[PDB]
């Protein structure tokens, strides 16, 4: 359902996301802090493609890899705290 | 508890390797002699088995659907209602959509543009719901079988929106496992 | 002197366009959509003249479309027995709706019989089973719904009579029940120019659905037992034409703000029937646009409003878009949808001021200011407060609003 597969999402792309190249150059150009960050990014894309994909694991994975350099770039020195202001710019 | 599940298979199976199939995760599933009695006399965990068996069909599939799933589904299922053979595209179930989609926010549900229902299109033929006009499908033996790989249709030289689907499942069944509670109900009597 | 207090704490209210709306017929339970009009037809519009002496009709006609046996009676009886100057007819003559002419057995010249359409002039004429109606019949009623004027030349008589009257016709579909893989033309035994001119169709679909057939049962069964007692309206018969009488007085002029939202909101209405894929029951014309003007007056001319608000114009295209059925091919709703349009604003200003955020807590606490009037107490506050959470609660299932934390 909508309550498994966002949590099974979320404990098979946490090791993955974290650790990428795109996040730890982006920290240094603009562990805690980071597993809430990419925790927020899969919540919001299952919310967001939950008709799109309906309840698919491929559908979604698939999603996550396309939008996840475009997320991790619109991220600065103010966002990294503020959940609210990271919706709207991106 | 154990004459029930009996008598239950007596008049719906009648089979005895069908029921001992519910009968030997029981056992081993029990830890100790304590837990043995408890599922022997309650008879808890055949109806769990029950529930599974019932699950993948076309009532269980239905449930794990989100509102766009069960919106198209509804909407292909007036037009081929309506027509004299129940023939519909991807192209008819658009139109049914849209205008369900107008009637609703007139009185804000997000409407998907032409691009987006593709994908959900395809979710629910492979999730057997949508068959093909005149398909026979699963041959018999493996002399059919062969035979019509070599053959090309014709639903596979024409595009997604123009290929003839049928409906699974009538209008009158879909409101019969549809409660009051979803937004969609109203849009099930025609 | 006490009728001008009585009608001055009813301006005042917030909430008169929901009040008015189930005073008038009391004894038919549900069908909102189809009393709003009823409203709206008894004040009408403004009646305006051109520059060169051609009149505007302000009058706006509604036929009544739907299955048999659906409280049809009961509407058109409630509009003759409460509206001055009304004549009761049906379908089933030509000059007994417009005039005739028969000559006095007394002086021996022709003279000029008034029918239907001129007794009740400035008034509402209720026409029964319109779509049982003759070709020669209909010809004369269709010429009365233009210029308002009715012209005869029989017997050396070249005159024009005036007929500013209000037709409301309550037809029915060929075939029993209305198809829904059909459209309006093809169901209904009327031609195209008269089906043009009503500006509203409330179609009445007979469904049988076991809480709405729950609730009409027992309005029945009350209505019979109580007879005069279960009929509480908020505002009483004498109440009621006095406001009317006085609102027909006012004359709202469109301001420059609601004349860009009036050209936007037509030109995404016709979008819908140019793309092909709602097919729509009737294709619209220029008199779509002309009615808009005619409903947008009537709403204001029931708030005592003499500038034309952009507020009013929605209210009158959502009524517009719910008569255009398009061809199939625990909470009340009505709270709802309150609660949703105002929920959608609210964080929507968010963005263009530049706050913060908006949490759950603050959420409830936005209703509390903005809904003074709810009459809560103490036992119906706390029951508004749970009823609240529940309403987000769907939302964040939906795919409307989310949570971020």
């Amino acid at each position: 359902n909508v309550d498994e597969v966002s949590t099974i999402l979320v404990m098979s792309r946490c090791g993955e996301l974290m650790e990428d190249s795109c996040l730890r150059k982006r920290i240094i150009e603009e562990d805690d802090q980071f597993q809430n960050v990419a925790a927020n990014f899969i919540h919001l894309i299952v919310q967001a493609f939950h008709s799109y994909t309906g309840n698919d694991i491929f559908a979604l994975n698939d999603l996550i890899d396309f939008k996840w350099p475009k997320y991790v770039s619109r991220i600065t020195k103010e966002n990294i705290f503020e959940p609210l202001a990271l919706y709207k710019s991106a | 508890n154990l004459n029930r599940h009996i008598r239950m298979n007596f008049e719906t199976f009648r089979s005895l390797p069908t029921l001992k199939n519910s009968i030997i995760p029981l056992v081993a599933t029990s830890k100790n002699f304590g837990s043995l009695c408890t599922a022997i006399k309650s008879c808890s965990f055949l109806d769990i088995y029950n529930k599974n068996q019932l699950s993948n069909n076309l009532t269980g599939r239905l449930q794990s659907l989100s509102d766009l799933e069960l919106a198209i589904l509804i909407s292909a299922a007036r037009v081929a209602l309506r027509a004299k053979d129940g023939s519909f595209n991807f192209n008819l179930a658009y139109a049914e959509y849209e205008k369900m989609i107008k009637a609703i926010n007139s009185r804000t549900i997000k409407l998907w543009l032409k691009k987006d229902v593709k994908n959900v299109w395809e979710n629910l033929v492979q999730l057997d719901f949508f068959t093909e006009k005149s398909a026979v499908g699963l041959r018999d033996n493996a002399t059919a079988a062969f035979y019509a790989s070599n053959y090309q249709f014709q639903g596979t030289m024409i595009p997604f929106d123009l290929r003839s689907y049928q409906m699974q499942i009538i209008l009158q069944e879909l409101r019969r496992i549809i409660p009051k509670s979803n937004m969609y109900y109203s849009w099930t009597q025609l | 002197s006490d009728e001008i207090n009585e009608l001055k704490e009813m301006v005042k209210d917030e909430h008169i366009y929901d009040k008015l709306v189930r005073s008038i017929a009391p004894a038919v339970f549900g069908h909102e959509a189809v009393k709003k009009g009823i409203l709206l037809q008894m004040l009408g519009g403004v009646h305006k003249s051109t520059v060169e002496g051609i009149k505007l009709r302000g009058d706006i006609n509604i036929c009544v479309v739907g299955d048999p046996s659906t409280s049809k009676s009961q509407f058109l009886k409630y509009v003759v027995g409460f509206a001055p100057r009304s004549v009761y007819t049906s379908g089933k003559s030509a000059a007994g709706l417009t005039a005739a002419v028969v000559r006095d057995e007394e002086g021996g010249d022709y003279t000029i019989e008034a029918g239907a359409l001129m007794l009740a002039d400035n008034g509402i004429c209720c026409i029964d089973e319109f779509d049982k109606m003759d070709i020669s019949d209909q010809v004369a009623i269709h010429e009365a719904m233009e210029q308002q004027t009715i012209s005869i030349a029989k017997a050396g008589i070249h005159a024009t009579l005036n007929a500013r009257t209000s037709i409301l016709a309550a037809a029915n579909p060929v075939g029993g029940r209305y198809n829904r893989k059909l459209s309006l033309r093809g169901n209904l035994n009327m031609t195209a120019p008269i089906m043009s001119r009503f500006d509203l169709f409330f179609v009445i679909l007979d469904d049988c659905n076991e809480k709405i057939d729950t609730e009409l049962a027992s309005h029945i069964v009350d209505l019979h037992m109580k007879r005069d007692e279960a009929i509480e309206p908020p505002f009483s018969a004498e109440q009621l034409r006095r406001y009317i009488k006085y609102a027909r007085t006012f004359k709202p002029i469109l301001t420059k703000e609601a004349r860009s939202y009036l050209v936007e909101k037509y030109k995404e209405l016709r979008k819908d029937d140019a793309q092909g894929f709602s097919r729509s029951s009737y294709r619209i014309t220029v008199r779509q646009l002309e009615s808009m003007i005619r409903l947008s007056e009537a709403i204001a001319r029931a708030n005592c409003v003499d500038e034309i608000t952009p507020s009013f114009i929605a209210e009158a295209y959502d009524l517009l878009r719910q008569s255009i059925i398009r061809v199939d091919v625990t909470v009340t709703y009505d709270k709802y949808v309150s609660m949703m349009n105002m929920i959608v604003r609210k964080i929507a200003e968010v963005d263009r001021e530049g706050a913060e955020e908006l949490t759950a807590v603050d959420i409830v606490d936005w209703y509390l200011l903005q809904k003074e009037n709810d009459l809560g107490s103490l036992a119906e506050y706390w029951e508004e407060r749970r009823l609240a959470f529940k309403v987000i609660k769907r939302l964040v299932k939906d795919r409307i609003l989310m949570e971020i934390h």
